[PDB]
Parts: C-alpha cells; structure tokens; sequence
C-alpha cells in the first residue's frame, strides 16, 4: 500500500482499543489500549495489513519507547497527530456531554446535560458495538486504495456518540469519531509536510528531544483554506414561472451539489482525504491542507480553472473565492487563544480577496462580445443564457428535469454524460440503488451522493446531508404538485406561509466559541458537526406532521414554505425543539408572512418566542376560539366590526365596542375577558393579533 | 414643443370600489387613505373611447406592440383626497370608507350567502393631473375633442367593479388647462 | 457645481429585472438616458450636453439628512453590523472613513434609516379575448416605492456654467415627464429644488490619496490596466431594451454592459466615456460611464 494510505488506514484506527477495553466482555489484553486494539484487529483477512497493526499498537509514548521501529515508521506521525488533536482513570460508563452547554456557560452555567437528567451508559452496549463492528468488518469493509472514504463512513455510522476520552477530570465533549477523524487529518498534513520538506528519519526529526519536538509544534506546517460562494441569493431567487415549488427545491440542490463537487474535486487534486474537510454548508467550506509549495501551486492553478469556468457560464451570478493562511500546530492546541486570531485572519483575507475578483483582460473580455442573443427565461430571470422552447434555456430545463427526478430517486451520480452540467467537465444524472450497484461493478469513475441515507456501503458511498421533505407527496398522488397544492386548503384563507430563521449567536459561536480552554481544532470541529447534523437531519424529522416542503435548510438559514396555519405551528415547534437541543444557549430570530398563491416566489422571499406561544396562542386564541365555537352567527362581519372598533384606538370606540359585545350573545365570562383586555394597550394589540389569526 | 397640463378634481357621486386588495380597496400602506389609480382611469377611458368607433386610440394612449411603435401622448397620474374633503370629513366626523353588506339568493334553495364589500364614501374628492405632450401642432384640437368625448362618456359610466350593481358613478369639476412648457397657447381648449 | 433635490409625491417604479421588482435608487445610466431623451424631444442640440456633463448616481435623503453610499474600504477590526449597512449620512461620513464609527452607532444609524417602503400593486389586463368571448383575465404585478413626506433623491452635477444652465432647462422639461418605469400608467412625477448644502460641498472639495467612485463608470480600453492596480469593487451586469430604434421592441435589446458600482475605491483615477451598446439599429444608443470622484 502507498505509505500515505498506510497512515490513513492506521491512524483512523489508533484509539480503536478504547471501545474494546471499555467493553469488559472483550478485555483480552486488560493492560493498555494499544495492545488490546492490536490483538483485536489481528484476526481479519482484509485488515491483515501489518504496518497498520503497528500504527494502531503504538500510538503512545511508552509503547514507542521500546518498539525499536525504524527512523521512518508511520506510527510516529500518528503519535504527534494524537498529541496535536488532544489522573487518567478512565470510567467506562462516562456519559458524553453536549458542547452546546459550555458555549454560553460563561454567562449562564446550566446543569451539564448528557446523551444516551442523569443518564449513564452500561457495559453490554460496548459488547454489542463490538459484535456490530466485527460484522461490518467481515462483511462490509475491505482494503483497497479507494475504500478509505468507506472506512470513514462506517466509523461515522458507528461511533458518533461513544465518548472518546472518559477522563473524570476533563470536560468530556469529544466523540471518538471526532478524535479519530481529526487525528487522521493532522497525520495526513504532517506526512505531506515532512515528505515534501526533505525529512525522512522522523524519529530524529520529531521524537528525539522535547525541545526539538516543541519546535515542530512551532513550525508552520499547516495551511487553513476557505471557500465562499459569491452570488447565492440572486441565483436562487430569480424565479417567476408556474413551477415555483418544483424549481426551488431543485435550484437550491443544484447549487449545493456544485459546492460539494468543487470541494471533493479539490481534495482529489491535493491527494488528501475526505477527513480534511471540516465544514461545508451555505457557501463556505474550510479545508485543512498541507503547507507546502506543491499544494499552494496546485491551489492557485485550480482557482484559475474554477474562475474561468464560472465566468464561462454565469459571469456575475456565481463566483468562488479561495484563500489560505499559514498556521502553526502550536496554534491548534489552544496555546494562546491564537486559534481565534488565525481564524479571524483567514476570514479577513477572504473578505478582502473577494474585492479584487476580475483581472484587466477579463473585464475587457466581458464587455467586448457582440453576440446574437435571445431573451429572458420565464422560469429563470436571466437574459444571457440562451432560451429555447417555451422560452426556457437548456439549463433551466435540466433543472426542471432534476426537479422531477428528486422525489422518487435518492442516489446522485457524477458522470461524463449526465443531465446537468457540473464544473470540471462532468455531469449529473439520477439512478436507484440497484442501478448504483450496476454502475459499481462497471467500475465507472463514480461518486454516489445520497438523500440522508447511511448503511449504503456502495462504491463511493458519500452520505451527503440535505433535508428533502414534502407533504405534497403524502396525498393520493405521489407526483410533485404546484404551489397551489397548499393554497387550496379550506381551513382558513387560501394563502401561503414562508419562514426565514437565523441563529443570532452564530458568528461568535464559530469564532469566539468556548473561551480560553476548549479552543482546539477538535472541539470547534465537533461543534460544527453538531450544528450541521441538527439542521440536516432534525428538520426532516421535526417537519413530519406538517404540510410543508423543505426548500433551503442548513448552516443557519431556515427557509420553509407551506400553508399559513401550518407554517406558524411548525415554526413554534421548531423553535422549542431547537431550544431543547442547544440547552437554551442559542436563540433564533424568525419571520413569517402571509403571501398569496401564484406570486413570483422570487418576490415573496425578498419580503421575508415564549411571549407569542404562552400569551397569544395559548390563552387568548384558545378562549376566542371557544367563544366563537359556542356561539354561532358570529361570522366575519362581527369579527370585522370588532376590528373596526379596535384599530381606531379611541375611548368612544371603547364604548361602541361595549355596546357591540352587549348585543352579542356570548357568555358573560367571554365578553368580560374581551372587554378587560380591550382596556389595555399591550393586551389589545395581542387580542388583535389573535383574532386576526382566528380568521 | 409644449406640454399641456389638465388638472382638476373628481367627486364620488355613488360609492367607488377599485379593490386591488381583493375585498378591500386600494390604499397607501402608510397614510391609510384610499386612492384611485391612474391605470384605472386610463384603462376605462381607453376601452370607452375605442368602443366608440383605430388610429386615434393609438395616438392618444399609444400601443407600440403591432409592428409599429407610437409613444404615449397622454399621461395620466393617480388621484388623492383633497385637503378639503379631509377637513370636511374630520370636522363633521365622517369615516373615509363605508362597508356595504350584500347577499346572494340561490335558486331551488333560497339560502342566502352574505358578502362584505368595502366602498369609498360618497362626496369624497380626488385631485388629478393629466399631461398632453403635443408632438404635432396641427392635431391638438382633434385630440382634445377626443379627450372631451372620452370624459363625457366616463361621466355617464362607472369606474371600478360592480358598476352594473350600482356603484362607481363619478363627476368631474374644476378643470383648468395650462401650458407649462413651451410657448403654445391653451386659452381656448375646453373640458367638462 | 450645483446639486438637485427631487420630491415625488407619487409612487415610483424603478426596476432591476422584472416589472414586479422594486428598487429605491437609480444610476447615472438611466438618468443620462432620460436627460438625452428629453433633450431630443425638446428638439434641442445634443452635442453640448453629451461630452461635457458629469452626473452622479441618485442618493436618498430624509428630512434634513443627506446620504452617500458606503465606501468599500478595508476596515480592520463583528463584520456583521457593517454588512447590513448600505448608506452613511453626510454628518458621519468622515468619521466612517477614519474609523470613528462604532457598532452601536452602526445599529443606531441603521435604525434611523426609514426613508421609504416597498409594495406590490396588483393589476389586470382585459384587452384580451375577454373583449371577445369567455377568456381568463391575465393579472400582472408591478413593484413600487413610496417616500415619506420628507424623503426623495438627489443628484450631484458638475461642469461649465453654461452646461448647468442647459441642465436646468432640461430638468424643468423633465419634471413633468417621469423618471422611472410605468410612467404613462401613473408612476413617477416629481418637483425639484436646487439647494446649496455647505457640508456636502466641503466633502466634495477635499484632497486625498484614495478615491470613492460615486457613479457607475468603466475605464476606456487603454487605461484599465493601470486603473485596476489596487482597488475594491463590485461589477454589475446592466441591461435593458431601447426606445424607438427598430421595428420590434422585443427584437431590440442593448448588449449587456458591465461597469463598476457606486462605492468602489481606486488609487489611480480614470476618465470614462459614453459607450455605445448599439448594433442593428438606425441611431446610436448611448450608455453612460463617467466617474464623479470623492477624494478622501
Ligand atoms: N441554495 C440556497 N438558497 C437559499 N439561500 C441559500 C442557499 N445557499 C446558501 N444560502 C444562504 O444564503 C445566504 C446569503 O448568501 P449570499 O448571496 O449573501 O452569499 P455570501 O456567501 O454571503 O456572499 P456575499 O458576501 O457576496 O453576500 C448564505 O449565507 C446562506 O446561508
Ligand atoms: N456551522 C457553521 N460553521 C461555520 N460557519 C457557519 C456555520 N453555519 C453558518 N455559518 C456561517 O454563517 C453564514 C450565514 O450568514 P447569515 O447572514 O445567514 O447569518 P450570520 O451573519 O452568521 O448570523 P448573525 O449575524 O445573527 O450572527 C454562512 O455563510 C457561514 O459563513
């Protein structure tokens, strides 16, 4: 095996022995984690590679003291990597803690919650996980050059809530999956930096003396890279046609998959692993790559090619900017909070290299092409693109095709023919799992992108996360239906609802984070993963009982559209369920408006807690609904006269409203409560809102 | 090249209903006073003056969609409540909008389903401005004859919805015609 | 070097891509186009007011506060509160250029920036077979903006005194035409007043090293290489149709043109030019690209 792949396959399993010791029913070597893990991996044909066994068995100082390994043996990089990612009585039942508590615990420290109140884990669980991983390791896992992403996926599937270090004296918030992933990432970066910079006897380069060791932490061997999609909003919100629902779910997905293919292709160029990706979503992506001249030269060339492409189709609507910054490993161990400095510095370099975007010859070429062009796509508000039948270009029709194909099929394939046009001379088509398999033994150079589906284990199984829900398919006709399919609800006015939400404390949370003591790469990485998985699974589950289709969701943007009443109810449910998952540390701000059917959705988008739930919805709305339910003949006329009196805030109007309520036939309690509320400004505004909701 | 200004005020003889909201009526989203759009004036005037007969219709309002292009020669703006109507309604304490309750009768069933349609108050006054871009000297007499006949027709017709059902009758008072650009005389042109 | 103040009293549609779109301010492209069309309608001579007049974009005002765009200058600290901000009044502009603006001040300035609101007015078109027989109406939408009783837009123009006298005459002609989209349907008339504000004059007549581009410009072919040495800028595809060029309006459409936005910052000044976007036409069609520089 390539020595880099040896680092990969060994590193990602360095602390495997922990799950084995913690098991207790699998403690063959009750001495140290290293020897036990070494013994466990040593029965299986595929992972019968020996140097991987050395890597796993020697991940710690004491063991390495006597292994007499070569001055070049991959395990040494593993040692430094685990140290970088990082009195010692490990309690096997230690419950994992959610990072979200600690984030804003500086202001308000709440009772540390935990995953599965005072929960505790038990021994047999680990034994079961041992069984499961032996099963997958005999039947699903196999060793080849290209299966490393699959190994990473299975680690992701099995370990995301098994605590990594169970030290009683440390704030336990790292899953073993996170520890393993970041260790593998750092190991890859170290290997490239050392191999490129003409050092081979790594035992003497690193391990020899702690002062020399400390220098290696100080050498700037790492580069952090950033990405940013420029023109999200105007590309996603330039729709006027009749397939508003169908396009938007598809345009949003096409842009998302564009970001994903860019990042994957870049990683392929730099010969790095999928682990080095730390965050994707929205338009940003962060990559941790090697600090070599080779890597930087490739990055410059790849930026050139990408920018030339994006000019060759869009020219203002979409562009990508990348920037990188030297950083030293000493900064990754939260030595002087300098992680925050370097992270802000790369952010500034990005925000200031999005200024100078086009060279001189570029802007000349943009302005001097006198070309015979037709006019603007009805669906896609764009002139430059070249229309065809029904006043639609080829790209918009491909978007419509992928829109039709979304609901029934789940796997997404990157191939040379496809349907939609992908950056580096590729295309996407759509298939099913049997078809995916058939492509797999065909050995086509393919990647599979899925609809939130693990347990794939198929070729390049890449469980990309995207919240695809639509109540429109729950009707008797499974085919996707238009925006009128929610308008035509008779339980209230035939109108639409749209909701937008932003995390208020998210800039600080990814940047400031937990102060002065938990600011490693590992801990911010796990926080990122937690927020991402929340917005890419939990929405799908939470939205089930609601007549809503999910448009764009992820990062910190929540964009859902559906029936009026349903949008309000789902918004309240989502706010509460979020406050649960963030342990009441992070807040959401959201806006919901009433928009009539058949409006150009590009135009409705540009228009768009405890108080509203407890005071308005729960008390006033309920008593009002009961009041009208008990007493008939109170049609929209009576309610609207109530409005007519209320909105004009005058005392003579208060007397008139008293007369009107007297002429009604409600129970004395209802009338009395209404009149008492009407006497008070806050209460009367709330009453106005509540009765307006009644209609 | 001169620009002729036709200004005046229009009274709502019977209640008016433009109802862009529907059944609300068009308003301004801050002042909360109703307005009467220029599009309404122009559309109804065009329909009437055309049904009266063409080239003149193309001349006054301009179509430019039939393989030849003609620029609009009459510009119509919106109208708004005058200060006089506002002060009068305030002093006498009159609301600005009336709401009429209506009803429908089914046949073979005789169950009534009611409606609720909002209507601008009788007596309200709207101030309007028209502009005439005289691009040809030798046609101003003809074009004001046409606009005279159009206004005469609108006097005897309705604006907005439900006019067959009894609303929208308007009146035109206090029209003055002044020349505001150029050196063309307008002391002989006439509009009721 | 006078400035013009525009009051409207009728809602205006200004447009970016579709008739249901609404925009608050417009650029020197549309302004210069309007002045040109009114000059031709008047039958006056066009050479004088072609190659001597410099116009800045439109910039909004409130009761007694005047506004200019945000310089895209590199401030080294949130990177959030400044992003949501577009315009900075004349009082605090030098403060912004020299870092004397604080985050709470940014929140306050944003809070005070209520200078108009947006709306969509619905309309129907019954010229269709509803005239003839059973046939649905075809509702369409328009996008409008309305200013509060003490808002509007303003210009900054400079040139010889004779050029400014001509500009005054043409503006008097224009105040009774429109400055927007659906002019003939009842949108966009205005009354204008010429006022000399001491502070804006002071701001315009400084001397510095940077430059803030207040209009939309594009350097000529032979100066762009040295023009773009150190700059921070945004490009905008500016498109649109033309009025009375060939037979079919739908067939005639200006070639797309890109120009720097109205906030870009430059080291080396460039003069602009009135660029043709013309082809397949009976007369040249002009687009405007000449900068009005603010030197600090
Ligand atoms: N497909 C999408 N549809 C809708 N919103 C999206 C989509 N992808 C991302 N977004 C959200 O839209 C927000 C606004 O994107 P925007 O156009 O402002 O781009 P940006 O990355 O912030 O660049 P810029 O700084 O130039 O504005 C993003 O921050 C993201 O949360
Ligand atoms: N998990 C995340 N990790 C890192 N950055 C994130 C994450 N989620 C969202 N973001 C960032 O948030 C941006 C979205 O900006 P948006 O305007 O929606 O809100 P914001 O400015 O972050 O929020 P606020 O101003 O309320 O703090 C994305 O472009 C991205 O850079």
């Amino acid at each position: 095996m390539n020595k880099k792949n040896i680092l990969m396959y060994g590193s990602l399993l360095h602390d495997i022995g922990k799950i084995i010791y913690r098991s207790g029913d699998h403690t063959f070597s009750r001495g140290t984690h290293s020897k036990l893990g070494h013994q466990f991996l040593s029965q299986f044909s595929e992972f019968k590679d020996n140097e991987v066994l050395d890597n796993v068995a020697y991940h710690h100082y004491k063991e390495l003291a006597k292994a007499n390994l070569d001055n070049d043996n991959t395990a040494y990089i593993t040692y430094i990597a685990d140290n970088i990612a990082s009195l010692f009585n490990f309690d096997k039942y230690t419950p994992l803690y959610s990072v979200f508590n600690i984030v804003n615990s500086e202001k308000l420290k709440q009772t540390n919650g935990k995953f599965k109140e005072n929960i505790q884990y038990s021994s047999g669980n680990y034994t079961t996980l041992m069984k499961d991983m032996s099963h997958d390791l005999e039947h699903k896992l196999s060793i080849k050059e290209g299966t490393f992403p699959s190994l990473l996926q299975w680690t992701e599937s099995l370990w995301q809530y098994v605590p990594s270090s169970t030290n009683k004296n440390q704030l336990i918030d790292i899953s073993l999956y996170d520890h393993s992933r970041i260790t593998c990432a750092i190991a890859s970066c170290i290997f490239d930096y050392l191999n490129e910079n003409n050092i081979h006897n790594y035992k003497d380069e690193l391990f020899s003396k702690y002062e020399n060791t400390k220098s290696f932490y100080q050498k700037e061997a790492f580069l952090l890279l950033s990405m940013d999609m420029s023109g999200i909003q105007d590309f996603i919100y330039n729709i006027s046609g009749s397939k508003a629902l169908k396009s938007l779910r598809s345009r949003s997905f096409y842009l998302e998959l564009m970001l994903e293919v860019i990042v994957d292709q870049l990683l392929e160029r730099l010969e790095l692993a999928r682990a080095n990706l730390l965050y994707t979503g929205g338009g940003h992506a962060y990559l941790l790559v090697s600090n070599t001249d080779k890597v930087k030269k490739k990055i410059t060339q790849f930026n050139n090619e990408l920018k030339k492409w994006f000019m060759s189709e869009f020219t203002t609507d979409l562009s990508l900017s990348m920037a990188f910054e030297k950083c030293s490993g000493d900064d990754l161990m939260n030595t002087s909070g300098n992680y925050r400095t370097i992270w802000r510095n790369v952010s500034s370099k990005l925000s200031d290299i999005k200024a100078h975007k086009y060279s001189a010859e570029d802007i000349l070429k943009l302005n001097h092409f006198h070309s015979y062009g037709d006019r603007e796509c009805k669906e896609c508000l764009r002139s430059d693109i070249d229309i065809n039948d029904d006043g639609l270009c080829s790209i918009c029709e491909g978007i419509i095709n992928i829109s039709n194909d979304l609901r029934d099929k789940s796997f997404f394939v990157l191939s040379e023919t496809g349907k939609l046009k992908m950056p580096f001379n590729k295309f996407i088509s759509v298939i099913d799992y049997e078809e995916a398999e058939m492509l797999v033994q065909n050995n086509n150079q393919v990647r599979i992108y899925s609809k939130n589906k693990p347990y794939i284990g198929i070729g390049i199984s890449t469980n990309l996360w995207m919240c695809d829900y639509d109540y429109a398919s729950q009707n008797q006709d499974m085919r996707e239906k238009g925006i009128g399919s929610y308008v035509d609800r008779e339980e209230g006015v035939k109108r639409l609802g749209v909701v937008r939400a932003d995390i208020d404390n998210l800039g600080a949370t990814f940047i400031s984070g937990i102060p002065e003591k938990y600011n490693s790469i590992s801990r911010t990485a796990t926080l990122s993963r937690q927020l991402s998985l929340f917005f890419k699974y939990e929405l799908n589950h939470l939205l089930e009982n609601y007549q809503i289709t999910a448009i764009y969701s992820g990062g910190d943007d929540l964009f859902l559209i559906g029936a009026w009443d349903d949008i309000i109810e789902a918004s309240i449910y989502i706010n509460d369920k979020f406050k649960e998952f963030t342990l009441d540390k992070l807040t959401l701000s959201a806006g919901v408006g009433m928009f009539s059917g058949k409006y150009p959705v590009s135009k409705m988008a540009f228009e768009t807690w405890d108080e509203f739930k407890k005071n308005i919805l729960e008390e006033k709305l309920l008593v009002l609904q009961q009041g009208f339910s008990q007493t008939d003949e109170h049609g929209k006329a009576f309610i609207y006269k109530m409005l007519a009196l209320l909105r004009n805030n005058e005392a003579i109007n208060i007397a008139r409203l008293a007369y009107l309520l007297a002429r009604s036939k409600m129970n004395e309690d209802f009338t009395s409560k209404i009149f008492n509320w009407a006497q008070n400004d806050k209460d009367k505004n709330q009453l106005i809102t509540a009765l307006e909701y009644y209609i | 090249y001169s620009k002729i200004k036709i200004s005046g005020t229009i009274e709502v003889v019977t209640g008016l209903h433009i109802g862009g909201g529907g059944s609300p009526v068009v308003r301004d989203l801050q002042t909360k006073l109703p307005i009467i759009p220029g599009s309404s004036i122009k559309g109804k005037m065009r329909n009437l003056l055309a049904k009266h007969f063409d080239e003149r219709v193309l001349r006054l309002f301009g179509s430019s969609e039939k393989g030849n292009i003609q620029r609009a020669r009459l510009q119509i703006s919106d109208a708004f409540f005058s200060e006089k109507t506002k002060e009068h309604f305030a002093q006498n304490d009159i609301a600005y909008t009336e709401t009429k309750f209506e009803n429908t009768i089914n046949r073979l069933t005789a169950v009534a389903n009611p409606r609720q349609i909002e209507r601008v108050t009788r007596g309200s006054e709207f101030d309007f401005v028209f502009i005439y871009n005289v691009d040809e000297e030798s046609q101003v007499e003809d074009d004001f004859e046409n606009i005279e006949k159009a206004i005469h027709l609108l006097e005897n017709d309705y604006l907005g919805g439900g006019g067959t059902r009894g609303n929208g009758r308007i009146q035109f008072k206090d029209t003055n015609i002044e020349t505001v650009v150029g050196e063309y005389d307008s002391t002989n042109l006439k509009i009721k | 070097t006078k400035v013009f103040k525009l009051s409207f009293k009728t809602p205006v549609h200004f447009g970016k891509k579709r008739l249901s779109d609404g925009e608050m301010t417009i650029t020197a492209d549309t302004l210069f186009s309007a002045l040109f069309i009114e000059t031709l309608q008047l039958g006056k001579d066009t050479d004088w007011l072609l190659n001597d007049l410099i116009i800045s974009d439109t910039f909004p005002y409130e009761n007694e506060l005047y506004y200019l765009p945000k310089p895209l200058i590199k401030i080294d600290s949130n990177h959030k509160a400044f992003k949501k901000l577009k315009y900075v009044p004349v009082h605090h502009y030098n403060q912004y250029l020299n870092g004397e603006l604080s985050a709470e001040d940014a929140t306050d300035l944003n809070d005070i920036f209520n200078i108009g609101y947006f709306s969509l007015q619905t309309k129907v078109s019954l010229i269709a077979q509803e005239t003839d027989s059973s046939a649905d109406s075809e509702p369409y939408s328009v996008g409008t903006f309305t200013f509060e009783p003490e808002a509007g837009l303003y210009f900054i123009a400079k040139g010889s005194e004779e050029t400014l006298d001509h500009l005054n005459n043409i503006m008097t002609a224009l105040q009774y035409s429109g400055l927007g989209g659906k002019r003939n349907a009842g949108y966009g008339q205005f009354e204008y007043e010429i006022i000399n504000n001491q502070q804006l004059s002071k701001l315009l007549n400084q001397n510095g090293k940077h430059s803030i581009l207040l209009s939309t410009a594009m350097a000529k072919k032979e100066e762009i290489e040295s023009a773009l040495k150190e700059a921070r800028y945004i490009l905008t595809k500016r498109s649109g149709f033309v009025q009375s060029t060939n037979y079919s309006e739908m067939l005639v459409k200006k070639s797309d043109f890109y120009s720097f936005s109205s906030g870009s910052v430059f080291k080396n000044i460039f003069n602009g030019d009135i660029f043709n976007v013309g082809h397949n036409g009976k007369h040249p069609v002009y687009r405007y690209a000449k900068p009005l520089w603010l030197e600090v």
